[PDB]
DNA sequence: TTTTTTCGATCGTATGTTGTAACTATCTC
DNA sequence: GAGATAGTTACAACATACGATCG
């Protein structure tokens, strides 16, 4: 949780509202992963819970600040999924709702933070509606998500929505160059893969994900001339399958764009691979493979407990089957 | 203390509720004629005032003056209900009380006389969230309860409720508020609140409300917060990301002529400018619909599009109706699955590629 | 840091401090208790983010001032395990704390004191002191009507109202109401507050009939009670409470005066055949005549006849026998006065001797 | 004002609508003396299960004797009518489903009835009982005391164990016909002295499916909305269903490929401010009715008589393939309506799509 | 009066029980030769004679004359056991009392010698409902039983019992009663009761019994009630039609033979009884899938679907596979498009019509 | 020489452990 | 010969383990 500079302007607005007392009791922040919305929410909560703040900065020495640093403030309830799980249950939401009834122990404001609104189940989202609609006095909520359209309409309508705009591409590239040392094409490719969100590309570079991407690219380069896509299984069967499927979809889309003729592509560091992919496949086949890859990624991310190995094996077998002549390709439908 | 416009402007009388004329008329007639039922179920979309209607009905039932369709709003019972501390009004959040034990405890207290009011009102919010056993337990008492208890049900998913419950309730369907009604309410609220505004901003907010008044109020509050305390047309346009210019016309023309480079360059420029993709898709769908309707009859074109009329006419002369239908359907499908795509830009590009195939540091306190 | 104390004095304050602490702490800090040796005393405080219990024990033996945290369960086990008369010494050696429990040396982990969430600055909106007997009487006479678990969260507590020179306690659950009042001899501003049921139970268990007075302070969001060398702090419901005056019936005309013992015996005898699930009874009131009837699902009937002083018109009214028995038990008076208006209205109960306490029961309409 | 449903519960076998077979079987059993000790009733909601169960219980315990025509005036009949008879143990299985409750119930079944000749246990919502509760009743059902009778009512008999189903005589109640519901509503309204019209009764009977309680609830709602009277316009407004004439005219215009007429009628409907989803549903229903008429002449009932002949004309001229194409096109249009930019735009585009692919008169192509 | 037909005709001698020849012969031989096990366990379906055979064995195990397979039926012990009030015969309904305390007391009671019988027999019925601790106590008591104590167990789900208890007792499994034996028993009972009957009615009742004599007797009693003291073909056929709940197979059979009026009649009959349309559609899909798999291999049809084995086998034999595949595909499409249909019933009727007299046009890869 | 499962939310039954109140028995006034 | 205190038994509340149904 680092404070990126580009978050400074938006913060300056939000806190100002809370300085005038005309602050909404339910703020929903929309931002891509790695943008730093969590840092903004933490700063806002820290300012709210400070007993005697000056300007836009918490004092850092009052009881509230000391407890926040210790992380044992009686207020500041936090909702997050269990360590072993990946969803937020109704029990935690109901417990927080029950606890909110009583007065504030420190006599200040009560802050509730939801780690990620998209992880809430249907029951939890429905339960939180009444609490969000008419919260007690001096109660503040903070929700974070990357796609508000996924949330329930009833839940969305009860929150004031604030959107964070990613910075300019040139500024992000310069910041990444100052941070990490890599080729310009690699930086551009990482930034575009992260939907132009600096911080996510930095995280991608920090881990071994770049080596996995290179291995996947080499495997695809070997596989495309041969027509044996099954070999890609070893490069895709992993806990981070959605990211690799996203990379494959990006490669296919870049190949299709090159086939149609374009100047801007996502994969800037591998012109040879995209050119070879475009040469060896028809645009219709590329479209079909892209659609299947996206559908499989969505199914993998949505369904819980689904076995990834079987799904990926079936996907690869279907991809190999499509390339045969005289086969009905799929068509999107409602 | 300060309260948002959504909750502060909750209607307090039958004269402060916009629309829903049939429901209000039915309630008034029932109260006047004395034909009082013991099971009312308000169903409809969200942000239309089901809970407000239920609260007003409960207030009217338990008014000191008597059973009237126009609550005074000043007697002890009315103000007590407004403050939410009235004893005989039991507001049950069904979304957090789904267990059978709570319902059984509730139904064991129905035989006691009301404390101070003449009726014991149970207002169940979001009754669709209860379990099956809860519904079955309710059924018996709800069929024929005592004479001093009334049940009020509010929900937005009537399909969830079993047919058995629906067969023993008076159902009232709330319609979605029209754009004109929402605009009128918004301007009235802003005038009462002493906030500057312009007609275009109110029209845009009403159109974007999608028939929900709560959404309209939330958007108005967002604009006020980000509009430096003023509801300006420019501020609302910037917040909503309206296309304004004729970008959609250029994109649809490029798609129709099947020029991949042009459409890709336009999409790249739009992404650099940072526009909303949903608005772009809606604008393109509207343009396709207008082109088709004009192709039906030359005079169908509206007067607001004169500045771009001529170009559109050419499309209506060069594109068969079937191709227009195909493009509209493809754009609609792309809009439907836009959220599920890994990126919004990727979804838009995929939809356009599908369509192209158709052709003959100051850190405050954070680590 | 270093201090040696006899086991007898140390035992019991530690039990009280560990009382509020449960098996599941859910946080490393909340599991431990804060021990502070200052001047010539030792203060042990324990909190669970809802209620705080702090005990103070004067120490005469030489000691080193300090303030740290120690696990509650380990300290309780150490103090309980030792035989009678053992002298316990404790010393903070660096990161660890060494306890010379008899002839066995034990090591305990120590956490920083600055991370303990305990109140430091207290502001009292009202403050006073009164003998423990009055508080015990009020709580005992008003708690039985308090709700246990209901949708209306504001009814799950007890209402304390300092009015003029007197203190009033109100409890209700939507079916019956109990009101008590007593003077204290001190002028106080009009102020009403709600205390949660758990805090009321803890306060009631705290009292033991000692002659030492009890000091009560009420702040913006908290209530503190000091008795002897123990301080108990709790938070408030903060949900508003309906006024009891409107609940009481207005202008009751029918009055029945009867003997408390006779009514108790009659109700107890009639309750034998009363329905177990509902426990409903019927009362017929006529000139100097009270007929009590009870029925059972298997048509088992019980009847009782009582002679009272009544002059009104004939009436028939249903009731729940359990509430009436509870009211009679809590009243503890020789004569009982019941005021009623009609067959569908609430009925008030008190003692003819005095009107200090009153109760209201809502009839069971059938 | 006591609601119509509670007021008009049948009190004799002559006051029950339909259900001839079960009534005849019960009458024959009571007359011949061959009386079983376990009866189960099944059927859809609001068809008279509890009503006939109570009537049978009253017939068994009547003072005059055991007859299929209870007097309805003796003390036992009056008490059972008022729902306070001591020998009619009514149990709400939905509220009490734990095994210990069943154990307590069965522990005291040996005692003789207090006043009646039989001690009748009437359990409602049997399917809510737990498995242990079901098992605990097997021996008692098989060999109960001579002075004990069990009556069971449930909506889904398939949830019960097969063992219980083999121990009791099963009676299945059928959904009431439209004519029976209309006649019952007419009789009730005549008894209540309320103005009514044949069209309103027909619409209410159609909208009540087969449950008479739903019909009574709808009638009460219509009376409340109509201000003490039942009128065809009031019923139409309550149901929010447009008259068949407009939909039939629109379908005819679409079939003949008259774009201008279709657009004018759509504009007129928009001026009327009708619901678009209801319009699409009505058009689909009309197409389905035409297809079924093509399947067999008798598929059309008298409810469409007002337009029957005209509708029949469409049956003998449109080939089945065209009907199927139109039905599928409208179904697809309704499927994609929610994502359209506007409901009006969605319906207009669906109609344009239908016209463009018209089998006989497609729109002209460009040149 | 007349008691109950099932309860009255409980067998009282080994010569009266019909069927189950192997169990009776084994028990008779064991009693004659003195080979008596320490514990028996009777298993089978409902209403086959488990309790009756257990009671007969108990009666024959304590007769005054001696241990024999043909008890006299006249001595004191036989008479008392018939009356169900014998001192030594301790019959316990395990379903009503499952807690450890009751079983503990009953098993501790074994330490006393029998009063007036050579054996003290315990007849535990519905043993599968006992608690785990109850099973432990029973196993502890049953490991080393006394010589004068015997245990008889009757159960319908033996798999619930632990393996340890199963290993300590000899298990006898009963089979279905078959049509002919049930028909003969019904004929004998009706002849004894002096009630008129027809052979076809008895055949229909036996067929509907489905291997359960208790069900056959219950249906016979219900038919007698409906037939006004007699059994007739028309009355029984009407009763079965009212109770018939196999509309899915009938609909499939009517559709496969290209009949329209029959399909409409079946749809109306299904609509008369409260039924979920989607449930019917999925049932039809399952039936078609089963028929296809039976066509692929004759062993696909298991023993579960024994009631409709003949008709399904005939359909598989006669219908070519291609028609089955087409019907499956069209009904799958109908199920997919059902939720968007104007009405559930109308959607089902449209899908049935499409499967009956239509053929979809496959995309047929053109490139 | 072995190998072998989706998850969340809700309902029901049986057994074991702990705390508080009421009744009975014993000792001292 | 009666009243007060202490010990034992019974009832209610809370916690743990196992089995079953629907989305
Ligand atoms: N008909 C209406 N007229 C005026 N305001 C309305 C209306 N319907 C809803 N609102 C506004 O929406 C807010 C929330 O409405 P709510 O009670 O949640 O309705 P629902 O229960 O249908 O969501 C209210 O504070 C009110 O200001
Ligand atoms: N056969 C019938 N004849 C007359 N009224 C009926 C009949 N069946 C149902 N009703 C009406 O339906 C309402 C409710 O019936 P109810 O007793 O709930 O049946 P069920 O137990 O099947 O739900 C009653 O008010 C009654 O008038
Ligand atoms: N073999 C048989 N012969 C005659 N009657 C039988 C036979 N089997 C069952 N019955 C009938 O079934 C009833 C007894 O049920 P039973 O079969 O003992 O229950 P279960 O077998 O389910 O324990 C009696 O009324 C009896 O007439
Ligand atoms: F409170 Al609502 F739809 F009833 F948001
Ligand atoms: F009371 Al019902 F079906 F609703 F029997
Ligand atoms: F009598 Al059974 F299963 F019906 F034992
Ligand atoms: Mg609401
Ligand atoms: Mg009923
Ligand atoms: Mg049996
Ligand atoms: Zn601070
Ligand atoms: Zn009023
Ligand atoms: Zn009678
Ligand atoms: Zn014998």
């Amino acid at each position: 949780m680092r404070w990126y500079p580009w978050l400074r302007p938006d913060f300056e607005k939000l806190v100002a509202s809370y300085q005038a007392g005309r602050g909404h009791h339910a703020l929903l922040i929309q931002a891509l992963p790695g943008m730093g919305d969590d840092a903004l929410i933490y700063a806002l909560s820290r300012y709210l819970l400070c007993q005697q703040p000056q300007g836009h900065k918490s004092c850092g020495h009052c009881r509230g600040c000391q407890l926040m640093q210790a992380g044992t403030h009686p207020d500041y309830y936090t909702l997050a999924p269990e360590k072993g799980k990946n969803t937020l249950g109704v029990d935690a939401v109901r417990e927080v709702t029950e606890k909110l009834n009583e007065h504030a122990r420190l006599g200040g404001a009560k802050v509730v933070w939801v780690t990620d609104a998209a992880l809430l189940t249907d029951a939890a989202a429905n339960a939180l509606l009444k609490t969000l609609e008419e919260p007690p006095a001096e109660t503040w909520f903070f929700l974070a998500t990357r796609e508000p359209e996924r949330l329930l309409a009833t839940l969305r309508s009860r929150c004031r929505l604030h959107y964070l705009a990613p910075p300019p591409e040139q500024y992000a590239v310069t910041w990444l160059s100052r941070e990490v040392t890599m080729s310009q094409d690699a930086l551009l490719a990482a930034l575009r893969l992260s939907a132009g969100s600096p911080g996510a590309a930095l995280a991608l570079f920090q881990g071994d994900n770049w080596q996995a991407r290179e291995t996947l690219c080499q495997a695809l380069a070997y596989s495309v001339p041969s027509g044996d896509w099954y070999s890609l299984l070893a490069a895709l069967n992993h806990e981070q399958a959605p990211a690799r499927l996203h990379w494959l979809a990006t490669l296919l889309m870049d190949a299709l764009k090159r086939h149609h003729g374009a100047a801007q592509v996502t994969n800037v560091d591998v012109p040879g691979l995209v050119a070879e992919l475009a040469n060896h496949l028809s645009p219709s086949r590329l479209q079909a493979i892209l659609g299947d890859v996206c559908h499989i990624r969505e199914q993998l991310m949505s369904v819980t407990g689904i076995n990834r190995e079987l799904l990926i094996t079936d996907l690869l077998l279907r991809i190999e089957h499509y390339l045969q002549p005289g086969v009905v390709l799929p068509v999107p439908h409602l | 203390s300060y309260q948002v416009l959504a909750r502060k402007w909750r209607p307090q009388t039958f004269a402060d509720v916009v629309g829903q004329e049939h429901v209000l008329t039915a309630l008034a007639n029932g109260l006047s004629l004395g034909r009082i039922h013991h099971a009312y179920l308000f169903s409809g979309t969200r942000g239309v005032g089901k809970t407000s209607i239920a609260r007003l009905l409960a207030k009217g039932l338990n008014c000191e003056t008597g059973i009237t369709a126009t609550p005074c709003g000043v007697c002890d019972n009315c103000r007590e209900i407004e403050q939410g501390r009235f004893v005989d009004l039991i507001e049950i959040d069904a979304a957090s009380r789904t267990k059978v034990e709570d319902t059984r405890d509730l139904l064991d207290n129905v035989q006691y006389a009301p404390a101070r009011g003449r009726f014991k009102v149970y207002l169940i919010d979001e009754v669709h969230m209860l379990s099956r056993h809860s519904f079955n337990a309710l059924l018996k008492t709800l069929e024929e309860p005592p004479e001093h208890v009334k049940f009020l049900l509010a929900t937005t998913d009537p399909q969830k409720l079993p047919v058995t419950i629906l067969s023993r309730c008076l159902q009232f369907h709330l319609k979605a508020l029209d754009v004109e009604q929402i605009r009128h309410q918004l301007e009235h609220i802003l005038n009462e609140e002493h906030i500057a505004h312009e007609p275009r901003a109110l029209q845009l907010l009403a159109r974007a409300a999608e028939g929900s008044l709560r959404d309209a109020l939330s958007l108005t509050d967002q604009a006020i917060a980000s509009g430096d305390g003023q509801v300006s047309t420019q501020a609302v346009s910037a917040m909503l990301g309206t296309l304004d210019d004729d970008q959609a016309l250029s994109l649809v023309e490029a798609m129709v002529e099947a020029n991949g480079e042009r459409v890709m360059a336009l999409i790249n420029e739009a992404a650099a400018r940072g526009i909303e993709w949903e608005a772009l898709l809606v604008e393109m769908l509207g343009l396709l619909h207008r082109i088709a309707m004009v192709q039906l009859s030359p005079a169908a074109l509206g007067n607001d599009m004169a500045a771009i009329e001529l170009r559109m006419r050419e499309l209506a002369r060069t594109i068969p109706p079937t191709d227009i239908q195909l493009y509209y359907q493809t754009l609609l499908i792309g809009r439907k699955e836009l959220p599920y795509a890994p990126d919004r830009r990727m979804g838009v590009e995929m939809t356009l590629l599908r369509a192209l195939a158709f052709h003959p540091v100051p850190l405050p306190e954070t680590t | 840091m270093k201090f040696t104390v006899e086991r007898e004095h140390l035992l019991k304050p530690l039990q009280q401090v560990s009382g509020p602490l449960g098996g599941r702490p859910t946080l490393p800090i909340l599991g431990n208790l804060l021990l502070q040796v200052a001047d010539g005393t030792l203060s042990l405080t324990g909190t669970d983010l809802e209620m705080e219990m702090v005990a103070r024990v004067a120490l005469v033996q030489p000691h080193e001032p300090g303030a740290t945290t120690v696990p509650a369960r380990k300290f309780f086990d150490i103090c309980r395990g030792l035989p009678e008369g053992a002298e316990i010494a404790v010393q903070l050696e660096g990161e660890r704390m060494l306890v010379r429990s008899g002839r066995s040396r034990f090591s305990l982990s120590t956490l920083p004191a600055a991370d303990f969430p305990n109140l430091d600055d207290w502001q009292s909106e009202v403050e006073f002191t009164l003998p423990q007997a009055t508080m015990k009487r009020l709580i005992e006479a008003t708690q039985f009507s308090m709700a246990h678990q209901d949708v209306r969260y504001y009814l799950n507590g007890m209402l304390f109202e300092t009015e003029g020179e007197e203190l009033r306690t109100v409890a209700t659950d939507g079916h019956r109401l109990a009101v008590c009042s007593m003077p204290i001899g001190q002028s106080l501003p009009s102020h009403s507050v709600i205390v949660p049921r758990k805090g009321v139970i803890e306060l009631m268990r705290m009292l033991d009939g000692g002659d030492n007075p009890l000091r009560v302070q009420i702040g913006s969001n908290n209530i503190r009670a000091h008795v002897g060398d123990f301080i108990f702090t709790s938070k408030l419901v903060d949900g508003r409470f309906p006024d009891y005056r409107r609940v009481l019936p207005k202008n009751p005309d029918k009055h029945l005066e009867a003997g408390c013992d006779l009514l108790k015996q009659a109700f107890a005898r009639a309750a034998i055949l009363s329905n177990e699930k509902f426990r409903g009874v019927r009362l017929y009131v006529s000139e100097n005549q009270l007929k009590i009837t009870a029925n059972n699902p298997e048509q088992e009937e019980a009847e009782e006849i009582l002679d009272v002083t009544y002059s009104g018109a004939e009436m028939e009214i249903g009731f729940n026998v359990s509430y009436v028995l509870d009211v009679l038990n809590a009243l503890k008076c020789e004569n009982v006065r019941m005021m009623l208006t009609d067959s569908v209205s609430s009925v008030q109960i008190e003692d003819a001797a005095s009107q200090s306490a009153a109760y209201v029961v809502m009839p069971m309409r059938l």
